[PDB]
């Protein structure tokens, strides 16, 4: 499959990005940019520990 | 190009002293919750697995192609001492030592300890601060329990204060001077209110509208206000600031009253300029020179530095069991050779049996320490034990230093004592 | 003219909440603490670093009665 | 060295500052606004490099110390390396 | 809990009245009392048909119609 992405035109995806260990997060919630910011918005400590 | 020294400023109130911090407020003095990692996020494992975040790729850590293994910067650990520090300090540490307990740290320090009925439940074992009190104005307000029965009921306003930053106002009612007296100064200790005092007087007019008295505190060179407002104002320590009220003592309403509560109802209107900034999300000028460690560090991370070695993680990973525990009559010889003949004397943790290799004066002398345990009857006998012997001989317990017995009141034979300690030495 | 019974002693229906918001407390203990002259209270020392959520506004001042505040 | 076996009936107080005040039933001045507002010319700590010819600052922290240091009784019984 | 915009006052509570601001007045706010004061921010229209803050207006000389206060 690393040969056939490459030359065969085919889209990987979610699913299969995930199982070929690339990214390690996955969201299925509705404007998770915005739930982050707010969340760090109501975080307070600039401190690497926190 | 300022013509207003700097060196000329402050009004003198005569012997009235009020704090001036050199660089910044006792309380954000110390870092020890940061420092050493006393806190819930460290507490709170999540996360802990971002500080190596880099393992994602196992290629790219051990290849090391960015330095940016960090968090926030080079490295996971580069100024965790200055550069956190750039964040307005809205919610500093304070005075945080358990050594000795809230009431004798409140005890030495203040003048509260000595009136506990006044303090309040909450601010109890908290204060430092010798407050001074001073009574604005009594009055006397009658007060009806019923048609018949009318009472005196003194009314009091007072201000407790210290220059220090702290001070509250209380004002009460009670049938009596001293009972009205302590009443509202318990009133004041709940209504107490701090300044940051960093910025040593209000950085921006402050039109505050207390219960009906118009109040405006404003930058002053000094202190320039009332006698009694200017007098609060100097319990809170502003040294530049100026408060008025009413726009002029005609303007009514003006009571003592009215008075003392306006200028505290502004001074807690007052926002801090580390806390105007954090509101802005924006750095204060004041606390850039926390930046400039990780400024530095950026500056003199070229080449070597930066520089993060080849194929080596840091994370050596585990693989195997080792297991150096050696019996303990091995132990016992082990070190024979490399320190003194019988290392292991009496360390319970080390030896799985704990008195063994002692010599019997040092296993007396634990049983020095050690006391005499009731005797049941059964353990209870007419025969006489070297331990009441030896009571009867006077000498000791201690004396008998040739004699292998080492506890005198085992009701074992000589040779019992000898074998249930031959095992060992 | 007959007013409300209790009324002389009734609250400020809309400013009561205010002096009790955990925000409040953070803002004033956090300058009484910073002055230095104070030992904060256990619940400081952790509502410090887990500061209450920041849009949690009372319905009193959101006047918006179909907001989940 | 320079001995002469004196005597001395009245040494001072300690210098500790402590000292009770003379206890009065009234004041001279019952205005109590006078400490409150009493002003006056500034202490400008250093006019230039704070030289003066006698030396007025360190002579006289030096004669303070010393009768403190006195009155203290050297000031190492109390703890020096009970540490 | 509290708005970032403490205060927000325009200049004028009049259209008619348009309060042109003269450089040193504006370098009069940026001075409380020999502190140098970025704090409270007024934004005034130049003669340029830009609208800046007191800041920047002060940095280049230039006054312009009081709009707000803000802080």
């Amino acid at each position: 499959l690393a040969e056939f992405i490459m030359l065969t035109g085919t889209s990987l995806f979610a699913g299969d990005a995930l199982r070929l260990g690339w990214t390690d997060l996955f969201t299925t919630l509705p404007d998770m940019s915005y739930h982050i910011k707010d969340w760090f918005d109501t975080t307070e400590h600039m401190h690497n520990d926190a | 190009k300022n013509l207003n020294s700097w060196y000329a400023k402050g009004t003198m109130r005569g012997g009235v002293p009020r704090i001036y911090y050199a660089w910044m407020r006792p309380g954000s003095f110390t870092r020890r919750r940061f420092e050493k990692m006393r806190n819930p996020f460290v507490d709170l494992e999540t996360g802990t697995s971002l500080y190596f975040r880099d393992t994602r790729d196992s290629a790219e850590a051990v290849a090391h192609a960015a330095d940016s293994k960090g968090l926030k910067g080079m490295d996971n650990a580069i100024d965790l001492y200055n550069e956190y520090r750039i964040v307005p300090d809205l919610y500093p540490e304070g005075f945080q030592w358990k050594h000795k307990l809230n009431t004798e740290y409140n005890q030495w320090r203040s003048n509260t300890w000595l009136t506990p009925d006044l303090i309040p439940q909450e601010h109890r074992g908290r204060f430092l601060c010798n407050f001074q009190l001073n009574i604005v104005a009594y009055d006397m307000r009658v007060v009806k329990f019923s048609p018949k029965d009318h009472r005196q009921w003194i009314y009091c306003v007072l201000y407790v204060g210290s220059g220090k930053g702290i001070a509250g106002w209380g004002r009460a009612v009670a049938p009596s001077t001293q009972e009205a007296k302590k009443e509202a100064i318990r009133e004041a200790f709940s209504n107490i209110i701090a300044v940051d005092l960093e910025q040593e007087g209000p950085m921006y007019p402050v039109r505050v509208n207390a219960d009906g008295v118009r109040v405006l505190l404003y930058p002053a060179k000094r202190i320039v206000a009332n006698f009694r407002v200017a007098d609060i104002l100097c319990a809170f320590g502003f040294q530049h600031a100026g408060c008025r009220i009413n726009l002029k003592a005609t303007n009514n309403p003006k009571s003592p009253t009215h008075t003392v509560e306006g200028v505290f109802e502004a001074v807690k209107a007052l926002r801090s300029v580390s806390e105007i900034a954090a509101s802005r999300g924006k750095v204060p000028h004041s606390l850039i020179y926390n930046i400039y460690p990780y400024l530095e560090e950026i500056r003199r991370r070229k080449g070597m530095m930066a520089m993060h070695p080849p194929g080596k993680d840091g994370l050596l990973m585990p693989d195997r069991v080792v297991d150096n525990r050696l019996p303990d009559h091995l132990k016992k010889g082990y070190y024979d050779d490399v320190y003194w003949k019988d290392f292991f004397a009496g360390s319970r943790e080390h030896l799985n049996e704990p008195k063994m290799g002692l010599r019997g004066d040092e296993m007396r002398q634990r049983l020095e320490s050690a006391q005499s345990r009731p005797i049941s009857s059964s353990t209870g006998s007419g025969r006489r034990t070297l331990e009441d012997v030896l009571k009867r001989l006077g000498k000791t317990t201690k004396d008998l230093g040739s004699i292998p017995i080492v506890n005198p009141r085992l009701d074992i034979k000589l040779p019992t004592h000898i074998k249930r300690n031959y095992s060992l030495h | 003219y007959k007013m409300p019974k209790n009324m002389g002693v009734a609250p400020r229906f809309d400013v009561w909440n205010e002096s009790y918001e955990p925000w409040q407390h953070m803002k004033r203990m956090g300058r009484l603490v910073g002055t230095g002259f104070y030992i904060p209270p256990e619940w400081y020392n952790h509502f410090r670093m887990f500061p209450p959520i920041n849009h949690n506004f009372q319905q009193e001042k959101t006047l918006n009665p179909r907001n989940e505040s | 060295m320079k001995y002469a076996d004196l005597e001395l009936t009245t040494r001072g107080e300690f210098p500790h500052g402590m000292k009770e005040p003379g206890f009065v039933k009234k004041l001279d001045q019952n205005i109590p606004w006078y400490f409150s507002t009493y002003r006056s010319m500034y202490h400008w700590p250093i006019t230039g490099d704070n030289w003066s010819d006698l030396n007025e600052a360190e002579k006289h922290h030096d004669l303070h110390m010393f009768y403190t240091l006195a009155w203290w009784k050297l000031g190492e019984g109390i703890f020096d390396a009970n540490d | 809990g509290d708005s970032t915009i403490n205060v927000i006052e325009p200049c004028a509570y009049d259209g008619k009245t348009e309060f042109e601001w003269s450089p040193k007045m504006m370098r009069r706010l940026m001075n409380t009392h020999g502190i140098h004061n970025r704090l409270v921010v007024y934004i005034c229209r130049t003669a340029d048909n830009r609208v800046i803050d007191h800041i920047q207006a002060v940095k280049e000389n230039v006054g312009g119609r009081g709009l707000i206060m803000v802080h």
